């Protein structure tokens, strides 16, 4: 007894041994759940927040669920490998469980992700294969979206974070990924500005006008009229008074694995259309 | 990453 194992140099530079083929995966970042679902992988646990995706929830049913720190909860499933951020406080005793795959979030675009999956699993050829379908088919959707809404529109992104008003550079989800991504259309150049170190935002809402585009995505579907789209300001946007508000719900679109991006490749898709009528 | 969960 003793799983094969093969090295492998982590976000922070350190090799850990892991196994050749993960059998008992416990996915404390959800991050990393889909992706690691999507190739195949058991996973014995899995953050709970999943259970806020339209997408993830019914993929996960049997499936343990665990809050931030449940150390306890994660050791009883007999995990092989564990996952967590960088940002983890539990790190040391997630290690004392399982081989730890600490991952740094802002170390990994999100196609480069799944490859990274891909790498710790063993199934590099399957990432390959959807990432070639993946880009095939959001550049035809994009080229459509484009000839739809215009070549030149821009496209903001606006998200309630901690009652605060929040935009996002391409990669910190909220359906960046697919908008500036995927599809290639172009962000707010204010918004651009102001997220290319971090990679996302805080936003001081008087000065949305400011960051405000062609079009404006906002994260508020099935929610009560968030505080910055309630203002005087908002109502006299542009895309406000154009009709051009694309909607979209938040506990969904936070993911970036591969599931939820051909679920918003195609609700984007079918909004823009529909917003740019 | 620092100032939110990732
Ligand atoms: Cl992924
Ligand atoms: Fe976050």
């Amino acid at each position: 007894m003793k799983a094969e194992t093969k090295s492998y140099k982590m976000d922070d530079g350190k090799t850990v041994d892991i196994p050749k083929d993960p059998k008992r995966i416990a996915v404390v970042a959800p991050t990393y759940a889909g992706g690691l679902k999507k190739l195949g992988a058991n996973i014995v646990a899995v953050n709970q927040q999943v259970d806020q995706s339209k997408v993830l929830k019914d993929k996960f049913k049997g499936v343990t669920k665990i809050g931030d720190g449940d150390v306890e909860k994660v050791a009883k499933e007999k995990p092989d490998l564990i996952i967590v951020y960088s940002t983890d406080k539990d790190i040391k005793k997630y290690q004392k469980v399982a081989p730890t795959v600490v991952v740094d979030y802002n170390k990994h675009k999100y196609l480069e992700q799944q490859e990274m999956l891909g790498k710790i699993v063993g199934k590099e050829d399957k990432v390959k294969a959807w990432k070639k379908d993946w880009e095939e088919t959001t550049a035809k959707d994009g080229k459509e979206i484009k000839k739809a809404i215009g070549q030149d529109a821009t496209v903001s992104l606006f998200d309630e974070f901690d009652k605060k008003l929040y935009t996002y550079g391409d990669n910190w989800g909220r359906g960046g990924e697919v908008l500036y991504q995927a599809f290639g259309l172009k962000m707010q150049p204010e918004q651009q500005k102001l997220t290319a170190k971090a990679g996302w935002a805080e936003v001081k809402q008087e000065e949305i006008e400011k960051y405000a585009g062609d079009y404006i995505v906002s994260t508020s579907e099935g929610k009560p009229t968030p505080g910055y789209e309630s203002t005087n300001m908002w109502k006299n946007l542009k895309a406000t008074k154009e009709g051009h508000i694309v909607k979209v719900d938040a506990g969904t679109y936070w993911y970036n694995d591969p599931y939820t991006l051909d679920f918003m490749r195609k609700d984007l898709k079918e909004k823009l259309i529909k917003a740019a009528k | 990453g620092g100032g939110a969960a990732a």
